[PDB]
């Protein structure tokens, strides 16, 4: 029999790891002992807990240890290792993991995100563990001048306010102006710097505000009649503008404004409404290279002086950063695996953005040489699954839009290569996991297909998967897949629950002896979105009824929900704030964005070997047979 | 065709010289001409050959383009444009802990009241919850969107004047985009005011607002009272249940200019200064020659323990801490009032161990001052941590020092950044110190008394390398280690004015040099005894035509004694010190009062002889029976005592016990135009003019005007750091524009501008780099009336010298008696209720002989003065009926005194006979000379003449005004 354990490769301390044990073709009731060491000494035994293997559990039981955080253990030189010590009856298995304290977590809300001088900031800063649960703990609050002068040093426990640090501060008249930063740090951690940014600026009061609409959000080079912008002025309480509008143009050079002074045009806006046109032969002969090619990669500025028709205010406004290029999507292949499996599907995800970032919605996309077209969603991603060939060939892909009304050369297009997944012994033993691409939210259910390849004298050898799901660097859910002789494709269906908010990581391996008589072990993985949602639930609602126009100064009554012992923090902004500044606000997504940087995986799936899919995943294995994986030193991913 | 050329011109030059031939070819409000501009050019010759070829080009291209258009030039494209970024302010700032109440989910469900704001706009609730076994969530958002669509805009100005006259606008928008809206609008009545609206019958109209439309509708108030007074004006919508009502207060300040009037500080010291143990002060009564008419004075006596005992006390508090300086702040040096008061405040009660008579929260309420002072004054820092006085100037190696000198001594109490106190040190030695020791001044000179003047060149730089020696020797201990060249610096400065002190004359240079060389220890030998030979009647170090200087001269003297160990010496210098406050009872400028407190706090913390007081302090006024008594003892609570009395009388204190005190007496009333006529060291001319028609004036600006002012200096040198402080008249603010171009360019004619609220008329201060004694300096800016006012009172410019407030010259301005802005926006019955204030043979014997009436003229009126604020009637006395409480004789002068509202009431006639009787509260001043108030009590009626009398109109009044004459001096009043 072969015995086998699987831990995530970094532990942490004072937490719940879960350590999984399993005998291949253990027989009646094996009693199994984990014990962790001190590296490299073994001399305590930091900790001890007990299981055991038969038939009811199907020799696979799990085991929780908690590694306690000694003086050892937080000395600030070098990484620390433990040793942990698996002992199947008479035979132990013994693997060194690499180990972090971790449970830094600081999130500023400031109440908005630009200021007047004389202004209160309304702040708050929420005191959370490693599992995101309350901690109380003393924190070192700094707000910064835009220059990083410290103004402000606050220290607050949240102990008795339960984990929201709720706190203000005054902006006096006479101030830096720029970008101020707050600074937190835990006391015990003042290394681990977590920073929020909001801006101050000056009083601007206009009595009409201008917008400056392009016709299209993107400048076509080869357009030959120009970029049209529309000049919408109003009042702030919602009239008309009628007057003269005085719009120059000019083009961004990365970090360099070159103002086109041949395209100064004077405009009327008769019923707030006014157009300027920037021909294209003042946008070639103003910039100093007049090339088509020398502009691509660069925006377009405009400045529009509106004055009303009896000289009374004048109030400018600017449009910065039309880019000047052919294309208006950008492909990018972030979201999609680096490793295919061969006469197997490999699914591939294609992001198509718009030139400013934000994610390009229902753009067909088309596979040159297969032909496969698919759409994207609202999230700019699309997924098209392309046939590979029974081949170990380096598989390149080339990737292009297919948008009706825009022209073969202004279409996006980006070339990609995969790589196949190596087998033991150029043997044909495959493991595929597909995976239906829905948004999954809490409450689906996802039928995970498990498709077999082997060679035929190898295939009845096979009687079930193992399966694991990690989400959030640890252990959520192991258990086993079986499977009948003859059967190509075995499904386990998987309910998403709140635990796998916001993605998931589900590995899956089989063992075998081979042909010539040595232990295969072949292995898969995949990464999965999960839908932005909450581990508890906070709604807030109306009380009353659901009126659309309220009055100043009428009481309406608040509903809100959440969890039982929550503790709710409030506050009311006025929404021409919200959609201002939007980076520096904490949204939801921010909340699942902090917690997808700190993975233990690094790639969304396959790997090199056996010992390639449990450490690009975050496992690592050690058997009785001497299969293992290597040792992780750095928690980080390279990148040119 | 005319922007096409400004900016090919332009295009001729790069990085920052383009910037200089920009600003060349800009409007310029005063029409200077392009060689005059270019005097006002600060960054060298290179820019200003730049802004020279610019200037000329498009100044001959115009008048080319003009001399050739008979057969806006709107180009600030700026690259860097200011967004929108006022918005309402957050609400809703809690934490809701009460969700213990589970359902078959353990889902909390809260309730919760909440009242929105007035803001129409869409407000936006979040929520963030933290749950001890389910971790952190964010809310989706919920938005609330606030909106009533009739809403009402009510337009009251700043401030208005007493007995002045305007009209009010409330605007009513309606937003219905097809639906119009039938409104009736109604101003509520208010006894304060004078309406339309009356206590038995509201002022009601009928207005009909179109579909996506405003209207205005004006409203004609005359204030009455002085104080805060509300505005509130109603409507309701037709056949609908939209109401709304806005409520405003609407200042009106008294008329007049207000004028704070230091009437004695003495020194409290019975020991020293007392006859037999008492000391006897007389305190006489201030003279209110300039006052205004029918306002009340208020006279106000402070005791002091010790001299340190009210900038102290005020320097804790928040909002005492802004009335210690009477200068506005808001540039480098001026802000250091939230500061260097409050360090070397709680630095005293530090070395005194005194805060157990205040507050326990008090020391950290004053560490909070402290530490908004210190992000006020880190946005005068400039990019090399150096400082300059103003946003865009060059860094000033004066100011650079001043912030290296409060930073240090703050950074015992506040965290104060050490590297970037040291860096700032740093650029101090390197960028501005020259090898033989002196510090180099390369920004705009602030204070007067750093530049060596004329053919000396004995004195140049002593003043400022001492300066510049007392702040890096504070920062001494805290920039050590940083700067490994503080140690040398500190010595070559001390070397220069150690070897240059023979050469020093002026009592302020050597006095600020002996303190730098007393902290050194280098003031002994021939430095020591010039020192002390300097200063004149042993207690102050003071020269001519200096007020606020010798006050800083002679506190860095006492501060040099002090270090010296030299405590038998400073009592008389600490007794002078102490009764320097001309300025209010206090010391004016910010320097001044700065450099006093810090020498009489050191007085007191090193000589701790303050713990046996026992001050028995007695005042005795006439208008008193009792005579007010209090006791100052070291332990008993707070260390000052005050009187007031609305009485100007002279009155005596008298003094017992032990210790060293302060007595302080100021008159606060209201001053009239005459006393102003006074001008120092400054020329002023002021004078205002209706704009052209072509110019471009606001939406609800009715008219516009041009203001030009004028100002030179009547000194040997420039006037560093002046200010003028432009009052605006009632309705009227000035053109932002104007004054951002005059603020913003390379040719900078004013250094920062700014308006002052908590004033008494909207009031614009202008910040000035210098002010020339050679060439007059005039500015130009446009104002903007924004409503009709009938009675317009002037408005005033002030220009003085910041750090000398006895340096000032004040001047008013009107505009014209044809503008039609003194005729009263009244029509009739409101006009009638306006003339109140100003003012049948039984009924003449009843009205004469009321109790409280104290005379009865007759008399004839022989000139009038007709003033911007109130009408002079000379008139001499004919006939006397009834003798009062003044001693007058027959055809002796009388002045009689009412307001601009009675020109049109009384109608009188020069030449004319009239029989005047009144009360004797409208009596005014003192004997030889008391004024008479025609008031609301007084009796004005025409008499006629001999030749008048004949005809038959006039025959009966004029037997009923001899039969009223001989009944009231035969038979008097009946008893
Ligand atoms: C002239 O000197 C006097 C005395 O130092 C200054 O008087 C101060 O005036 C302000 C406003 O007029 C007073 O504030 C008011 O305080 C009362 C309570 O006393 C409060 O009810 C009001 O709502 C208001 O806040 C202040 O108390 C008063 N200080 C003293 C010591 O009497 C005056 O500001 C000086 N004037 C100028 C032009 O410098």
């Amino acid at each position: 029999p072969m015995y086998s354990m699987i831990t995530p490769n970094i532990l942490r301390l004072e937490s719940e790891e879960t350590v999984v044990l399993e005998a291949h073709g253990g027989q009646g009731t094996i009693q199994v002992s984990v014990t962790v060491h001190d590296f490299p000494a073994k001399k305590q035994v930091l900790s001890n807990e007990n299981t055991q293997l038969n038939s009811n559990n199907g020799y696979l039981s799990t085991v929780t240890i908690k590694i306690p955080a000694s003086k050892e253990l937080k000395s600030d030189k070098g990484h620390k290792f433990v040793t942990v010590v698996a002992t199947f009856g008479n035979v132990q298995v013994e693997k060194v993991v690499l180990i972090s304290l971790q449970s830094g977590y600081l999130f500023i809300q400031t109440d908005k995100t630009i200021y007047t001088p004389g202004s209160t900031v309304l702040y708050r800063v929420f005191t959370v563990d490693h599992k995101l649960l309350p901690v109380g703990q003393t924190v070192f609050i700094t707000i910064e001048t835009p220059d990083g002068i410290p103004v402000k040093r606050d220290s607050k426990s949240s102990q008795n306010q339960f984990g929201i640090l709720t706190l203000s501060w005054n902006i006096p008249e006479l101030v830096n102006m720029g970008v101020w930063k707050i600074k937190a740090y835990y006391e015990d951690s003042p290394q681990q710097v977590f920073s929020a940014e909001f801006e101050v600026k000056e009083y601007v009061l206009p009595s009409f505000e201008v917008q400056l609409e392009p016709e299209e959000k993107f400048y076509y080079i080869d357009d030959p009649d120009g970029l049209k912008v529309n000049i919408i002025a109003r009042f702030l309480y919602g009239e008309q503008v009628d007057g003269t509008a005085f719009v120059i143009f000019g083009v961004q050079d990365g970090d360099r404004r070159i103002s086109l002074t041949h395209s100064l045009t004077r405009v009327p806006i008769n019923d707030g409404n006014g157009e300027a046109i920037l021909k294209r032969q003042v946008l070639l002969n103003g910039v100093q290279p007049s090339r088509a090619d020398a502009l691509v990669g660069k925006s377009i500025y405009v400045s529009a002086t509106v004055i009303l028709q009896s000289g009374s205010d004048m109030v400018e406004a600017e449009r910065t950063g039309i880019p000047i290029v052919t294309s208006p999507y950008q492909i990018h292949f972030t979201k999609t695996p680096k490793f295919f499996k061969p006469a197997m599907p490999f699914d591939l995800m294609v992001y198509v953005t718009n030139p400013d970032g934000s994610p390009a919605r229902h753009i067909p996309v088309v596979t040159q040489g297969s032909n496969v077209q698919s759409l994207t969603q609202d999230d700019g991603v699309a997924k098209l699954s392309i046939n590979t060939q029974n081949k170990r060939d380096p598989l390149t892909i080339t990737v292009r839009t297919k948008k009706d009304n825009i022209p073969e050369g202004r279409q996006a297009t980006r070339t990609m290569q995969a790589l196949p997944y190596n087998t033991q012994g150029n043997s044909n033993n495959y493991l595929h996991l597909s995976v239906p691409r829905v948004e999954l939210k809490p409450g689906e259910t996802l039928n995970v297909n498990f498709h077999l390849r082997t060679d035929p004298g190898e295939q009845a050898k096979i009687r079930y998967y193992t399966y694991m799901i990690m989400n959030k660097g640890k252990l959520l859910k192991v258990g086993r897949q079986y499977r009948e002789p003859g059967q190509d494709l075995v499904v386990l269906p998987l309910t998403i629950t709140s635990d796998f908010i916001p993605s998931f990581r589900l590995v899956a391996y089989y063992t075998l002896i081979n042909a010539k008589g040595q232990r295969e072990v072949v292995a898969d993985s995949v990464w999965v979105d999960v839908k932005d949602s909450c581990m508890g639930t906070l709604v807030v609602k109306n009380g009353g009824k659901e009126e659309k126009h309220h009055r100043p100064g009428q009481q309406i009554t608040l509903k809100i929900e959440a969890d039982q012992g929550a503790r709710v923090g409030l506050v009311a902004v006025d929404k021409g704030v919200f959609v201002l500044n939007k980076k520096n606000k904490l949204t939801q997504r921010k909340i699942w964005d902090v917690v997808e940087k700190a993975d233990i995986g690094c790639t969304p799936g396959s790997g090199r070997n056996y010992a390639g899919v449990f450490t690009d995943a975050g496992l690592t294995l050690k058997t009785s047979q001497g299969l293992e994986t290597q040792q992780r030193a750095d928690p980080q991913c390279p990148q040119p | 065709q005319l922007m096409e050329k400004r900016m090919d011109k332009a295009g001729q030059y790069s990085s920052d010289l383009r910037k200089c031939c920009e600003d060349g070819m800009r409007d310029n409000p005063m029409k200077f001409p392009c060689q005059r501009r270019a005097q006002f050019i600060l960054q060298g010759d290179a820019c200003v050959k730049a802004f020279l070829d610019c200037c000329e080009y498009i100044t001959q291209l115009r008048q080319q383009h003009s001399r050739d258009g008979a057969l806006d030039d709107d180009i600030i494209p700026e690259e860097d444009i200011i967004s929108r970024s006022q918005f309402p302010e957050s609400w809703l700032w809690t934490v809701i802990e009460d969700l213990k109440q589970a359902d078959k989910n353990g889902i909390s469900t809260k309730l919760m009241n909440v009242f929105l704001k007035d803001s129409i706009t869409t407000w936006e609730i979040l929520a963030v919850s933290l749950s001890d076994k389910k971790g952190i969530c964010v809310a989706d958002p919920y938005e609330v969107t606030v909106m009533q669509d009739f809403f009402i805009d009510l337009r009251l100005p700043y401030s208005v004047v007493r007995n002045e006259q305007v009209e009010i606008r409330a605007i009513l928008y309606n937003y219905r985009e097809a639906e119009n809206l039938k409104v009736r609008v109604e101003l509520l009545y208010n006894p304060a005011f004078c309406s339309l609206a009356t206590a038995k019958k509201r002022h009601q109209q009928t207005i009909t607002i179109p579909a996506r439309s405003s209207v205005a509708v004006p409203y004609v108030i005359v204030p009455l009272k002085i104080g805060l007074h509300e505005v509130e004006v109603k409507a309701a919508v037709y056949n609908h249940f939209i109401s709304d009502g806005v409520k405003k207060t609407l200042k009106v300040v008294p008329e007049g200019v207000r004028v704070n009037k230091t009437v004695a500080v003495r020194t409290l010291n019975p020991e020293h200064l007392g006859q037999g143990g008492v000391q006897r002060e007389e305190v006489p009564a201030a003279d209110l020659s300039d006052q205004v008419p029918d306002t009340e004075s208020e006279t106000k006596i402070l005791l002091q323990g010790t001299p340190v005992a009210q900038m102290t006390e005020d320097a804790i508090d928040g909002e005492r801490l802004k009335h210690l300086i009477q200068t506005p702040s808001g540039c480098g040096e001026q802000n250091m009032i939230g500061m260097t008061p409050t360090v070397i405040a709680v630095h005293y009660l530090d070395s005194t161990d005194q805060w157990e008579k205040f507050g326990l929260e008090k020391r950290q309420e004053s560490l909070e001052l402290i530490r908004k002072g210190y992000t006020q004054q880190l946005a005068f820092r400039q990019k090399s941590s150096a400082y300059a006085a103003f946003q865009y100037r060059p860094p000033s190696t004066w100011l650079t020092a001043y912030v290296v000198k409060v930073f240090a001594l703050a950074a015992n109490l506040i965290a104060i950044d050490s590297k970037d106190l040291c860096e700032t040190v740093k650029w101090l030695i390197l960028e501005k110190q020259k090898p033989d020791g002196i510090f180099q001044e390369d920004g705009p000179v602030i204070h007067q008394e750093m530049i060596g003047g004329f053919r000396d060149t004995r004195e140049k730089d002593v003043s400022l390398t001492a300066f510049v020696l007392i702040a890096l020797h504070e920062a001494k201990d805290i920039c050590e280690a940083q700067v490994n060249s503080l140690g040398r610096s500190i010595a070559k400065a001390g070397d220069f004015l150690e070897n240059h002190y023979r050469e020093l004359r002026r009592p302020y240079t050597v006095a600020i040099a002996a303190y730098a060389l007393a902290l050194l220890g280098k003031l002994e030998g021939d430095r020591l005894t010039k020192f002390l030979n300097t200063a004149k009647e042993k207690n102050r170090w003071e020269e001519p035509n200096q007020k606020l200087y010798n006050v800083e001269a002679t506190s860095y003297a006492l501060l040099a004694l002090l270090a010296r160990k030299d405590y038998d010496t400073t009592p008389p210098v600490v007794r002078w010190l102490n009764e320097q406050r001309y300025y209010g009872g206090g010391y004016g400028s910010t320097q001044a009062t700065f450099m006093v407190f810090q020498a009489l706090a050191q007085y007191q913390k090193d000589v701790p002889d303050h713990k046996e007081l026992n001050l028995d302090v007695s005042i005795q006024l006439p208008s008193r029976n009792s005579a007010v008594r209090h006791r100052i003892l070291w332990e008993s609570a707070s260390l000052l005592r005050s009187e007031e009395t609305k009485e100007n009388e002279r009155f005596t204190v008298k003094a017992e016990g032990k210790g060293q005190g302060t007595l302080s007496v100021v008159t606060v009333y209201h001053a009239k135009l005459k006393g102003k006529v006074s001008c120092k060291k400054f020329d002023l001319r002021v004078s205002i003019r209706p704009a052209p028609e072509t110019v471009k004036k606001p939406q609800d600006a009715k008219g516009s005007m041009i203001l030009d002012i004028c100002t030179k200096y009547l000194g040997d040198q420039d006037a560093t750091m002046s200010i003028l402080d432009i009052s605006m008249m009632t309705g009227f603010s000035p053109d932002v524009e104007d004054l951002k171009t005059l603020s913003t360019g390379v040719d900078r004619y004013i250094s920062k501008y700014e308006m002052n609220r908590d004033s008494n008329k909207n009031t614009l201060i202008i910040y000035l780099d210098k002010v020339s004694h050679t060439v007059e300096d005039c500015l130009s800016f446009k104002v903007h009336q924004y409503f009709n006012v009938g009675l317009i009172q002037p408005g005033a410019v002030k220009v003085y010298s910041y750090y000398n407030l006895d340096e000032t010259c004040i001047r008013f301005y009107h505009p014209d008696k044809e503008d039609g802005m003194l005729s009263k926006l009244c029509h009739k019955d409101t006009c009638r209720c306006a003339e109140e204030n100003c003012f049948t043979l039984e009924d003449r014997l009843d009205k004469a002989c009321e109790p409280g009436v104290d005379y009865v003229y007759k008399t004839r009126l022989i000139q009038k003065k007709l003033e911007d604020d109130f009408d002079e009637y000379i008139m001499v006395i004919e006939n006397i009926i009834k003798s009062g409480s003044d001693e007058v004789q027959v055809k002796q002068e009388r002045k009689f005194i009412s307001h601009i509202k009675c020109r049109e009431a009384l109608k009188l006639k020069e030449g004319a006979h009239y029989l005047v009787w009144g009360v004797s509260s409208d009596l005014w001043g003192e004997k030889p000379k008391i004024s008479y108030i025609i008031g609301k009590d007084t009796w004005v009626e025409l008499w006629p003449e001999a030749e008048e009398c004949q005809d038959e109109e006039n025959q009966k009044q004029c037997e009923d005004l001899a039969n009223f004459t001989e009944n009231m001096v035969v038979f008097g009043c009946p008893n």
